[PDB]
RNA sequence: GGAUGACCCCAGGCGGUAGGGGAGCGUUCCCGAUGCCGAUGAAGGCCGACCCGCGAGGGCGGCUGGAGGUAAGGGAAGUGC
RNA sequence: GUGGAGCCUGGGAGUGAGGGCGCGAGCGAUAACGUCCGCGUCCGAGCGCGGGAACAACCGAGACCGCCAGCUAAGGCCCCC
RNA sequence: CGUGAGGGAAAGGUGAAAAGAACCCCGGGAGGGGAGUGAAAUAGAGCCUGAAACCGUGGGCUUACAAGCAGUCACGGCCCCGAGGGGUUGUGGCGUGCCUAUUGAAGCAUGAGCCGGCGACUCACGGUCGUGGGCGAGCUUAAGCCGUUGAGGCGGAGGC
């Protein structure tokens, strides 16, 4: 049995929240939560209420035991960009892409 | 009436970058990478078909000389002690006989010996 | 096409391709280039050749003997089920095609609906609808204003 | 007991009950065919000059066929000159069913 | 009928005694011996040849002016940094150098010959380290 | 100064072996001593506010 | 050879830019079609180491898709990047 | 001498920047990867193949496709090969 | 956008029917997990199909003594599917991108970041050959008129 939780459409840039993201992967749900407790980046806050809630899920949707679980997937995936302006110099204006992410956090139980 | 492009194109891209798979980066993701590299691929094949009869026999041509020596004679005078004897027997099998056969070898060299 | 005519940008020096105006069909919503435009497609086919194709028309139907001339529209008077009565009776039961050309607009009107029925008047005999079909019937005063075309 | 035999223009080693794919040969499958031998071999040791006379190979045709598609390309850059060929060997099958010494 | 290819086999040991010979000529056949040419089951993508040890690899003779004429050249990649030693020198400081390079450069580039020159193991001196190895004495 | 620009564009494999090094340290943890909650050694717990074995913080 | 593009046998030609010629493939549309294929699944998409074709391509099978498609033979072009 | 020979009428072109090499000249300095003609050749279009370390035009040779068969050309046969 | 005359876009599709997801759970929300609707919910409104570039996760093979237009030919190792085949690549051989322009380009000469879609030899009238048919010392109508409503006929002025 596995649960899962996905937010999307967070706006912050994918190739930063997988920085955090990586750091969780396969550990247990105590390990990850100490680990995005201190751990210096803006990622670590949204990983963390993604984990929480798909142990959430797990705890009350899908009979499985918080004392059992693990981060047995996650990744994240890039949502649409953001496009903004960003005037320059001699009248050009450049484009910034305010990027966006989903992350998928999936967890499973550890029998024994 | 028209008729506008529609499926056409992306099908001939598809048999070509199908055709492309395994090369390195672009080389199978982009179309037009993997034309020109399907392009070199084909020439290289050509002549490498072409080359393949080239590479074994000179593989052969080694190993009969090495089994040549081992009875005192080498190669250049085997095949001409062959030719005198009138064996026609080719290269592909000579080796094979030199590895497999050393005793069938041997007698061949006798022959060989014998036709001068 | 609708947009301006002016140079959307200079000449030379932008670092962009060169331009005209962005009516040009090189641009998306630019004009086309040798695309339709109204146009008569007919022509004038030797009358000759008409008039020998409608007699040859008849006589392969003729050849095949599906070719049925009749004298008179027994009890049809315009009804649909007037002209089956009819139809089955001359051997017509629907399992070939047939054009039905007579000037009795009666018969016609009764006819026409059939979904295997082409009509004509006899005026109107011509080598499509003969070929179109696989039995041509014919009414002996369709068939006298067709030996007069092709005479 | 093996023998050298020679068909289409090519050399092979055959022992019984080797199958074998040569050259296509005129001959409807199922028949059975001799082919010339260039040397036995194994106990007795004969070496055909050329071919040894009294000796010849059986085999049983098991079939003719197709070989898998080779695409032979040609292209020649800076001419717009390219050719794209496909083709398939012809083939037959061989049993070799005897060595008649 | 597709070629013979031996599967590994185990490698044969050999001995040679340089003393006296002329370098460039015993060169060749310990080339030879490496790439495994004498072997009728040779396989060119394969390291299948002797292991060949050299010894007296100082009493290698040469002729001609050589000992004196012959330079051999090193580039260190610096402004100014080639070093020429000549064939005298050579022997006089690193003997064993000389049948090593020599035979190197007889050998094929790239991976495999790279590998082979490492189954070459001279040594200037009468001994040789490889008794547990039981070398066969060849005349060459 | 002349504007230098990149030659060629940059490979995904070539992008992605200079990112061999980006790897993020997981945070170093200890256990606290009085409540046996993680944390940063050094560092006054913020569980308990116990450090060096007395109460230093209400937290 | 047989009598005609029925297939077989023997022989010779077949590098190719500008360029001439020939034979085909596929795309949109019309006649064929008041027909035929179609929810027991149209088109389109993703596969395939299978089948036919020198090739352009055409089949067949699996997944997707969920309402269209369209033969033999002919016709006409906004017809292949 | 029956040849992708030749001649006649007609349809369709492309080309009208050539280049190396050998031999015969002019020009130049018995200079130029020079220049301008002539006869031939090859590259052009054979940047397909073997040789010349590598290298359009030097030597060998005109590549329809296939073969893990055979003979040779130039060039080669101590090792790389 | 432009002072102004003037320039001038992009943007269509849930489902048969909103039956448009009550309630519960994590969350500040967004989002998601169950429940429920539906034939179908990777039909969930950021909605038919959903290609490619592009980004990621997991798996198999592989790579830290090696010299490269990235392939190709051979052999071997490993994984997969069941005298065969598919994937992968260690070693060995061979190997100067595509296009354009040029006497000559891998060329340190032009163009192209990649993918998808738009994108260039047509039409009218006349001419000149060829060709498929009709009639042949003859051939043919034009505008129009009648008929049809995807029916054809008449019309000889004129032209060759
Ligand atoms: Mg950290
Ligand atoms: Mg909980
Ligand atoms: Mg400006
Ligand atoms: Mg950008
Ligand atoms: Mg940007
Ligand atoms: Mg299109
Ligand atoms: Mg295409
Ligand atoms: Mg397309
Ligand atoms: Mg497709
Ligand atoms: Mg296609
Ligand atoms: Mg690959
Ligand atoms: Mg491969
Ligand atoms: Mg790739
Ligand atoms: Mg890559
Ligand atoms: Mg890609
Ligand atoms: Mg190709
Ligand atoms: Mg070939
Ligand atoms: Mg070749
Ligand atoms: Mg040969
Ligand atoms: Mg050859
Ligand atoms: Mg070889
Ligand atoms: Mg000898
Ligand atoms: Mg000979
Ligand atoms: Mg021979
Ligand atoms: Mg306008
Ligand atoms: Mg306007
Ligand atoms: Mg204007
Ligand atoms: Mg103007
Ligand atoms: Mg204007
Ligand atoms: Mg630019
Ligand atoms: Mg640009
Ligand atoms: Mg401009
Ligand atoms: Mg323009
Ligand atoms: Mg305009
Ligand atoms: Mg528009
Ligand atoms: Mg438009
Ligand atoms: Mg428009
Ligand atoms: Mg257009
Ligand atoms: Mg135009
Ligand atoms: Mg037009
Ligand atoms: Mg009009
Ligand atoms: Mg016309
Ligand atoms: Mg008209
Ligand atoms: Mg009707
Ligand atoms: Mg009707
Ligand atoms: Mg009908
Ligand atoms: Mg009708
Ligand atoms: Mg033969
Ligand atoms: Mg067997
Ligand atoms: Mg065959
Ligand atoms: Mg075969
Ligand atoms: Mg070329
Ligand atoms: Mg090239
Ligand atoms: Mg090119
Ligand atoms: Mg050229
Ligand atoms: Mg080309
Ligand atoms: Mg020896
Ligand atoms: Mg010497
Ligand atoms: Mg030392
Ligand atoms: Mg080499
Ligand atoms: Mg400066
Ligand atoms: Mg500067
Ligand atoms: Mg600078
Ligand atoms: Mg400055
Ligand atoms: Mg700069
Ligand atoms: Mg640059
Ligand atoms: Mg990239
Ligand atoms: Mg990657
Ligand atoms: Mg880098
Ligand atoms: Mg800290
Ligand atoms: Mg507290
Ligand atoms: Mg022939
Ligand atoms: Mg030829
Ligand atoms: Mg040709
Ligand atoms: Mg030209
Ligand atoms: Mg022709
Ligand atoms: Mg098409
Ligand atoms: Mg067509
Ligand atoms: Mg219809
Ligand atoms: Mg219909
Ligand atoms: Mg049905
Ligand atoms: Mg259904
Ligand atoms: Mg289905
Ligand atoms: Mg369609
Ligand atoms: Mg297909
Ligand atoms: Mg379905
Ligand atoms: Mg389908
Ligand atoms: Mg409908
Ligand atoms: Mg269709
Ligand atoms: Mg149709
Ligand atoms: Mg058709
Ligand atoms: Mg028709
Ligand atoms: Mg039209
Ligand atoms: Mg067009
Ligand atoms: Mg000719
Ligand atoms: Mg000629
Ligand atoms: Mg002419
Ligand atoms: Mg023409
Ligand atoms: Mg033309
Ligand atoms: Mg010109
Ligand atoms: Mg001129
Ligand atoms: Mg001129
Ligand atoms: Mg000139
Ligand atoms: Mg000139
Ligand atoms: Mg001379
Ligand atoms: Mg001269
Ligand atoms: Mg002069
Ligand atoms: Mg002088
Ligand atoms: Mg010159
Ligand atoms: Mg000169
Ligand atoms: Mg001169
Ligand atoms: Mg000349
Ligand atoms: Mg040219
Ligand atoms: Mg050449
Ligand atoms: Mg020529
Ligand atoms: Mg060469
Ligand atoms: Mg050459
Ligand atoms: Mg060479
Ligand atoms: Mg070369
Ligand atoms: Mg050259
Ligand atoms: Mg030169
Ligand atoms: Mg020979
Ligand atoms: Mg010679
Ligand atoms: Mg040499
Ligand atoms: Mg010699
Ligand atoms: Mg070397
Ligand atoms: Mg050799
Ligand atoms: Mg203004
Ligand atoms: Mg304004
Ligand atoms: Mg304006
Ligand atoms: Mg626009
Ligand atoms: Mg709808
Ligand atoms: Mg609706
Ligand atoms: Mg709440
Ligand atoms: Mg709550
Ligand atoms: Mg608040
Ligand atoms: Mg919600
Ligand atoms: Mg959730
Ligand atoms: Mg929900
Ligand atoms: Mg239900
Ligand atoms: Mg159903
Ligand atoms: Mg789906
Ligand atoms: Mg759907
Ligand atoms: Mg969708
Ligand atoms: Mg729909
Ligand atoms: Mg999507
Ligand atoms: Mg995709
Ligand atoms: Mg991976
Ligand atoms: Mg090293
Ligand atoms: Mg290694
Ligand atoms: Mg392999
Ligand atoms: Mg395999
Ligand atoms: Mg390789
Ligand atoms: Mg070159
Ligand atoms: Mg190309
Ligand atoms: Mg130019
Ligand atoms: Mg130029
Ligand atoms: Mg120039
Ligand atoms: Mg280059
Ligand atoms: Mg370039
Ligand atoms: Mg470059
Ligand atoms: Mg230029
Ligand atoms: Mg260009
Ligand atoms: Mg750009
Ligand atoms: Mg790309
Ligand atoms: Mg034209
Ligand atoms: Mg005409
Ligand atoms: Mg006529
Ligand atoms: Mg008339
Ligand atoms: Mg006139
Ligand atoms: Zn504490």
């Amino acid at each position: 049995m596995e649960a899962k939780a996905i937010a999307r459409y967070v706006r912050i840039s994918p190739r930063k929240v997988r920085l955090v993201v990586d750091l969780i992967r396969g550990k247990s749900l105590e390990e990850a939560r100490n680990i995005l407790r201190y751990t210096n980046k803006r990622g670590a806050y949204f990983v963390a209420k993604v984990l929480e809630s798909a142990a959430a899920n797990a705890v009350n949707n899908h009979d499985m035991l918080e004392d059992r679980l693990y981060v047995k997937a996650a990744y994240v995936d890039e949502g649409p960009a953001l496009k903004r302006v960003l005037p320059r110099a001699r009248g050009r204006a450049d484009i910034i892409k305010k990027r966006t992410s989903h992350i998928t956090v999936i967890l499973g139980e550890k029998h024994g | 009436p028209r008729a506008k492009t529609g499926v056409v194109r992306r099908r001939k891209h598809k048999k070509i970058l199908k055709l492309a798979k395994g090369y390195w980066g672009l080389r199978s993701k982009s179309f037009r990478k993997a034309r020109e590299t399907l392009f070199a691929a084909g020439n290289y094949a050509y002549a490498h078909r072409k080359r393949r009869k080239r590479d074994f026999r000179r593989l052969w041509i080694v190993r009969i000389n090495a089994a040549c020596r081992q009875h005192g004679l080498n190669y250049s005078t085997f095949i001409h002690g062959l030719k005198k004897a009138g064996i026609e027997v080719d290269r592909k099998n000579l080796a094979d006989l030199a590895v497999r056969e050393p005793q069938v070898f041997a007698e061949l060299v006798e022959r060989a010996k014998a036709a001068q | 096409v609708a947009y301006s005519g002016r140079k959307i940008w200079p000449q030379k020096h932008t670092g962009r391709a060169r331009h005209g105006d962005i009516g040009a069909p090189i641009f998306v919503g630019g004009g086309v280039v040798f695309g339709p435009k109204p146009r008569d497609y007919s022509y004038t086919l030797p009358k000759k050749v008409r008039k020998k194709g409608l007699a040859m028309a008849v006589a392969d139907r003729a050849r095949e003997g599906k070719l049925l001339l009749v004298e008179a529209f027994a009890g049809v008077n315009g009804k649909t089920k007037e002209f089956l009565a009819w139809a089955k009776e001359a051997g017509l039961d629907g399992s070939e095609s047939v054009l039905l050309v007579t000037g009795n607009e009666l018969v016609r009107r009764a006819a026409r609906n059939l979904p295997w029925v082409v009509t004509l008047a006899p005026e109107g005999l011509n080598v499509y609808d003969i070929v179109r079909t696989e039995r041509l019937v014919m009414d002996l005063d369709a068939w006298e204003v067709f030996q007069n075309r092709i005479g | 007991m093996f023998a050298i035999v020679k068909t289409g223009g090519k050399q092979y080693r055959v022992e019984p009950g080797l199958k074998l794919r040569v050259e296509k040969l005129d001959a409807e499958p199922g028949a059975t065919v001799e082919l010339p031998v260039l040397l036995l071999g194994g106990e007795k040791t004969v070496v055909g000059t050329p071919v040894v006379e009294g000796a010849s190979v059986v085999a049983e045709v098991l079939g003719h066929g197709r070989g898998k598609k080779i695409l032979v390309s040609k292209f020649k850059a800076k001419v717009q000159y390219r050719r794209k060929k496909g083709h398939r060997q012809p083939y037959t099958e061989l049993l070799i069913k005897e060595i008649r010494g | 009928m597709k070629t013979y290819v031996p599967k590994q086999v185990e490698p044969r040991w050999v001995l040679i005694d340089a003393e006296g010979k002329t370098l460039g000529r015993l060169a060749t056949k310990i080339a030879t011996l490496l790439r495994g040419k004498h072997r009728p089951d040779w396989t060119p993508n394969v390291a299948m040849g002797d292991f060949v040890v050299v010894v007296n690899a100082d009493k290698i003779r040469v002729t001609g002016k050589k000992l004196e004429q012959k330079i051999y050249t090193r580039y260190s990649g610096y402004p100014g940094g080639l070093k020429k030693i000549p064939l005298e020198k050579m022997l006089a400081t690193h003997p064993e150098r000389v049948l090593e390079h020599a035979v190197k450069g007889m050998l094929p580039k790239g991976p495999l010959g790279r590998r082979l020159f490492k189954r070459l193991k001279v040594y200037a001196g009468p001994d040789h380290p490889h008794q547990a190895q039981r070398p066969e004495k060849l005349e060459v | 100064a002349k504007h230098p620009v990149p030659k060629k564009k940059t490979s995904k494999a070539r992008r992605d072996a200079r990112r061999s090094h980006h790897a993020l340290t997981p945070p170093t943890l200890v256990p606290c001593p009085e409540c046996k909650a993680m944390k940063p050694p050094h560092t006054v717990c913020p569980e308990c506010g116990y450090y060096a074995g007395r109460k230093v913080l209400e937290v």
